[PDB]
């Protein structure tokens, strides 16, 4: 059975894929505006439909190898969708589609981070639950990535914003979905791991947005990244301690508040020079 | 004062991207004057950028011996061990660029990820 | 797991809230219909998707403080869609999408009402329950 | 020789406008030569670039001692004085400069204006 | 070592297309080291790039007694000599550069077009 279960998320893996990449080249060897949006919208709806199919026929196996397979079919199928989109939506002198670029990069993100764990959630060997770990945190990492490069790309100030909300909210789902499978490992050497995945991750949100807030005077995009960076340094100590709460070997404790307040430096320096702009 | 001149050479083609040059002139000045912490830590500076991370290491730790605050230098003692691949130090210098300098956002980064990296 | 769980519905809540706001204003200070078509389908197309994902989460709810939580951001969700839209799609002459709307309105209606039930079926206790009936209830008299 | 190369060095610094160079490279090569009036001339100059008004006075003064018919040393002399407010002085090096050079259009607008400023 | 100084300044300014302080600092440290086969020969490349022909033959000429296996220098000889209508000489020595390096297209031109014009 597992087989058989595994055979079909390979075989709409693979179509989709083709999709994809299909219709990125229909809508990239054209001049005109409406067929890249239709390539945007029709790569994002078609991503997020199988990733969902993938779901309900992954549910029904219960071996870890084949759960693995079937995160690794939707991690590469949304990574795959997200680069479509940002080769596919760049340019357009930065006045043309660009919130439906972000937009549709961070739900793709969301619907994958959310598939993911609700797979890896069944896992039960803390190996496989790392695995699951690292998925999110790059598909996470890939999304920022994509959103922060499309508005340096700017060329005016236009939704700078979008990009800074879209940053911090995908940082703090994935943080908490971290979190979430993380709660269900038992030995320090992974808790740990699990502790350095949402630090870097909020380093890297907090880094995105304060890069993009301090590229040009803008006080009102100073405001909403100064939320942003203490909202996200607020959750990723908070999943911290939580994890860290469950250590009791001492020397993964120390090194764990070494880690918080790294994160709570990063929020404050970045902070401050946000504030003085 | 040839060392003077030795060390005005060096400086200038540093400054205009010689690395070339500027590290025979800086070997120059300093075989006259090796308390001269500034050209120690241009020197490792110039090997740092063509890549040469043995030779950053050892005259970043001469210019540090001679000057222990130069901040920058431990910062960019840290990312020669990183490059290659010494987390354990690369932790140890990135702490000290920030105690001496607390707005070193990029330390606090290279920091984190060496101690990714660690064990 | 259940404060988790609980957060992670109300940040995608408090998003897809925010987002449907934006989208009637975008197109409420147009005078292209064609914008506030695409501003219909996109707070409908949005809300059917936040409700399927709060759904998807709120099955990990055993605990029925959190379970209320889940129908609770549901139901405003839905009802916000259904306001915006209805003052979204208003006028036209009454020519020009009423169409959309009504369908609009009556699916998102149709989803949350049976999302409501699949996750007040798990609970034991006769007030919750009599909360969720609360819940079908308005849904259904607004729309 | 010293002396030479420091000059060229100050000369090629100063053509780079690499001023803080330039003024180091022109020193040596003037502790070594102190008649070389060309030396003393740029070492004022770099000053001046730099807003150092009173140093480049006193170089450009030394040159001109070593070279009278330096107009373009007399031009500049005048002008870091009418900087100053010296517009006395910045008349009478004016006028010398246009004795020199009577083509040089700045220095009668300059010396006109000095005339303004004066009294 | 001045004289190491004195070629560093002279290649920094070569490079940097500064031809009057690279030729001055060449003949400083070729004066203190005649052997240096380099210095001559950008010695004379920078003649070369002024027109000074006549200089740029000579010292080409020396740095090849010391490297005769310098095919660009060999080539450049020919430049110089082809330049001022010695075809008998410019054709011998493209023949010199391309024995040492047949890849050298510009050689086979030029020398082909040194036949044209030679008797």
């Amino acid at each position: 059975i597992e087989e058989v279960v595994a055979e079909m998320i390979d075989i709409l893996a693979e179509s989709s894929k083709k999709s994809i990449e299909e219709l990125a080249r229909a809508a990239d060897n054209k001049t005109t505006e409406k067929a890249v949006a239709e390539a945007i919208e029709e790569i994002a709806r078609l991503a997020t439909a199988a990733i969902q199919l993938i779901e309900a026929l992954a549910k029904n196996l219960a071996s870890e190898e084949f759960m693995a397979r079937a995160i690794s079919a939707i991690a590469e199928l949304a990574k795959k969708a997200i680069e479509a989109i940002y080769r596919l939506a760049d340019n357009h002198t930065t006045d043309t589609f660009m919130a439906r670029a972000i937009a549709a990069i961070a739900n793709l993100a969301v619907t994958a981070i959310l598939a993911i764990a609700a797979l890896a959630s069944n896992h039960t060997t803390e190996e496989f639950m790392a695995r699951a770990i690292s998925a999110i945190a790059e598909l996470a990492k890939k999304a920022i990535e994509a959103i922060y490069r499309l508005a340096d790309n700017h060329t005016t100030d236009k939704f700078m914003a979008a990009a800074i909300e879209a940053i911090a909210l995908l940082a703090t789902l994935a943080i908490l979905a971290i979190a979430l499978l993380a709660s269900n490992h038992t030995t320090e050497k992974f808790m740990a791991r699990a502790i350095m995945a949402i630090a870097i991750l909020a380093a890297k949100a907090i880094e995105a947005i304060y890069r993009l807030a301090d590229n040009h005077t803008s006080p009102t995009y100073i405001e909403k990244a100064i939320e942003a960076i203490e909202k996200i340094a607020r959750k990723a100590i908070k999943a911290i301690e939580m994890l860290a709460k469950n250590i009791t070997t001492e020397e993964y404790k120390e090194k764990a508040k070494k880690i918080i307040d790294i994160i709570r430096k990063l929020a404050k320096m970045a902070i401050k020079k946000l504030e003085d702009n | 004062e040839e060392a003077e001149l030795a060390y005005l050479l060096g400086e200038l083609a540093y400054k205009l991207g010689e690395y070339r040059i500027a590290i025979r002139a800086y070997r120059i000045a300093l075989k006259r004057d090796p308390n001269n912490a500034e050209a120690w830590y241009n020197l490792g500076n110039a090997y740092y950028k063509q890549g040469d991370y043995d030779e950053a290491i050892e005259y970043y730790q001469k210019a540090l011996e001679l000057d222990p605050n130069n901040a920058e230098a431990w910062y960019n003692l840290g990312n020669a061990y990183y490059k290659q691949g010494d987390y354990d130090e690369a932790i140890e210098y990135y702490e000290k660029a920030l105690e001496l300098d607390p707005e070193n956002l990029e330390a606090l980064q290279n920091l984190l990820n060496a101690m990714d990296k660690q064990g």
